[PDB]
């Protein structure tokens, strides 16, 4: 009935953070 | 392009894609099936209202309707169940001017409930699809990212050329999940809105016929 | 600039942009159509309320209303529906002073439902647009970015120069989606509030007239 | 830091923040204004209930209420309307035991509706703000990012250092949008709950007084 | 692979990864238990109506139903309660016809509510599991990645080979959460529809039996 | 290590953390108090139901109830309010049983409303907190990413020790948001189920007592 | 009433491209 988006946003933010931190 | 990534993917990703495609096919089939029936019902109701108000006597309309006893649908049924009650009870106790109105109203309510129940089929499946679909694309994306990272950890070269294809294959799951999700979410609300109008029309017709019988009864 | 990106786009992106442009045009047309009707209804309601409370006899008002035949709108219809039924019952069912009030209220309710159904046409389409457009834009952007990843993964090294073009054509879709989505929510809310105000005004007038009739009947 | 980024931003990005600031100011003003009125209404209702159930005869209380005529608010207005309708209707046609009770209840409902209408002003603006702000913020962010990358594309063989300030100054729009959106969403539910509590109090008082009238009329 | 990742996890992640298994086991047990009860109820409901409408004196059916005391479920309980109340109330007072029908109708709502309460156990647990699990998964992932970064920052080695396994093992909680979440939502949606379908038949049977009693009330 | 990262952050994230901690504390206190009140209520209701159906006369129950006046709670109130009404009207005129039954039912509904309102006191706050926490977490994350980008853009060829603070500041906000969100979402449904069960029990008792009164009135 | 942050996803993915161009 309704679409939840918070999990996708959280996973994408975590991926962005790890790729940002790995690259110096 | 898409076919290369589909072939290079693992078994779980392929199964996820197959499930989502099947869900999309089922949703489209249900929408196509429901729209025609919902249109025909409104056409028939609009056709019958004019005939009822055209000025023909009610007895002749009853005589016409009794020849189609097992083929009635919609407002006609609500009419047919009413009159037959009003004729019967009035033959036994015509002194009471309030019993006959309730006796006529009960049958109309029963028939309206049955018709409304018959009109709404397979709709909740669309809501289930809309609620479930993204949760499988998330699973596919997480599995793909895990495989890409473990493959990168296994090798001794920290190169992006072997992590790029995994990330490329990950997002197909989310794309197909959204594609399957959107039309069902639209159609659910569209069909509910379609049904509500017919409910209102049936209620209005029942009220008007009840008013006419009410006026006749006291005299 | 933007025109070059639009020309360079593939077929799917062009279709998914044209859909949103059409949605925006339809929404604007609906808003422009509905505003004038709501304003006229409000003005007519206020004028008739002032005229009714001015202090003229009800027979004169009924004569003036009948002078316009059945072409009546708004509260004028309601006052015409009740008074017609009341006088009809009082001639015959003189025994029961309570049935006349029920008849008048039943007559008023159907009319009121009819005008309220008439006023609120074409509104939920705006809600559908405002709830659907962003997902369409997101799907287009995801498709574009996945294509960009696949194209980039072919070579072992590439700078920002050859990945710059993808970003602009990816973000154009979401910009258009937001532009189409923004005004619909505001229009939806304002029109709903105006309809609610009109509904409460009609309810208040109906209750006042029913009270007057109830006082008059029991004497 | 933030001031320098705001100064160095484009015209549209700078302009898109004043709207959100004005929205936040208006929301805070509305909240502060509504809270005091709701608190005063609650205190007045409690004080009047305590006075009413004390043990003073109803005639003296009605005389005191009619001293101020119609410049009353809430429960005292309801009591005044009910008592006046009761006495006026019982003066003429006291044969009916139930008509008087029905008329009193109808008058009380009419008088309660116009108070519940008064207590609920300016609330939907908060919902509109809370539903519209994030879209504006995200549109500003998308425009900023797109412009930054388009300007970057002209420079050949660039690095990330020149790019970073663009995104740094772009994300301010979405930060401000969320900041302006959250409290407006929070206040809506609290105000609605307070209105619901007041409505329940009024309904309970109306039912108790209708029962008190019914006991007297039924003998 | 997976075993090594689980072994290398911290205490909190390991503790989190057991609640998500207990939830799945409980949900599967509840689904398996509920399906059989609902199927048996549907079979009995479809089997009693054929016997009721086959054509038999109702006295014989009531006498037969008296044998299975304290064991009736479904429509048999409603029929027994209504008939017993009707017979008991008709014997004492034989003047008021409407009171007997009112009492017979009232005696059935209690039974219907009792069976509906009986058939609707343990569904909110499924709803809660489906709503809760993904957030717990995300919390576990965030905690694991924080520990991975803290461990990485202490040493001077900055390459990806010694940090990849931590990220790989920190992404299992989300997959477990989604895997536990999906079946709960599906089962919730299906079981609610089955309960509604069971309720509609009981409502129709109640109305039809009230109708058949009404004609006998007035002779 | 983790707390040292907090100690070196900015002021806004500290304020966000303080707000979320306060929300968590308030939620825990509300849960603890409600779990005791709602547990006592059920035992009281069950004990009274057993005593009522034990087999003692009604007059003795009324005497015992009026002995402990001004401290009744739950079903004990509903029995006391209705019964006293029933004997008040019956000794007035000794006719019109329907009026006696309606007067008995109205007081029971009024008494039930107060008890439900008392039981449903502090619930919506938990729902608001659970719905609102993740967006504050997102605001904190956006601020952290902004600071990280500014740090990268500040100095050419940035190292890890200067980009670390933003990444450290980003994760804690999300962790605290989820930690504050989960228990409120659980407790909301957990308490709503108990409230619904108590309401159903009260309705059943009210219906059965009304049935007994109706049977006794018309004899 | 409701908060919709869907388009934010469209931003995040775009940023994920940058760090894939010349960085890990």
């Amino acid at each position: 009935s309704e679409i939840n988006i918070v999990p996708l946003l959280d996973v994408l933010l975590v991926l962005l953070l790890i790729f940002m931190a790995t690259a110096p | 392009n898409i076919l290369d990534l589909f072939l290079k993917a693992s078994l779980l990703v392929k199964l996820i894609m197959l499930i989502l495609i099947g869900f999309s096919i089922a949703s489209w089939a249900i929408i196509i099936q429901r729209t025609r029936i919902l249109n025909a019902a409104a056409r028939e109701a609009e056709a019958f209202e004019d005939k009822f108000w055209s000025g023909i006597e009610l007895s002749r309309l009853y005589q016409e309707s009794q020849g189609k006893r097992d083929n009635l649908t919609g407002s006609e049924q609500i009419f047919y169940s009413g009159f037959k009650e009003f004729v019967r009870l009035h033959r036994a106790n015509s002194h009471a001017p309030e019993a006959v109105v309730e006796g006529a109203s009960r049958a109309m309510r029963i028939s309206m409930n049955r018709e409304l129940e018959n009109l709404e089929t397979h709709i909740p499946f669309l809501g289930t699809v809309g609620s479930i679909s993204p949760y499988i694309g998330l699973f596919g994306t997480v599995w793909g990212i895990m495989h890409a990272f473990i493959a990168l950890g296994a090798v001794k070269q920290a190169t992006l050329q072997m992590v790029a294809p995994g990330i490329a294959e990950a997002l197909i799951a989310t794309a197909i999940g959204l594609f399957a999700a959107i039309p069902a979410v639209m159609a659910y609300n569209r069909l509910n809105q379609r049904v509500n109008k017919l409910e209102l029309n049936y209620d209005n017709f029942m009220e008007e016929f009840t008013a006419i019988l009410h006026r006749q009864a006291f005299t």
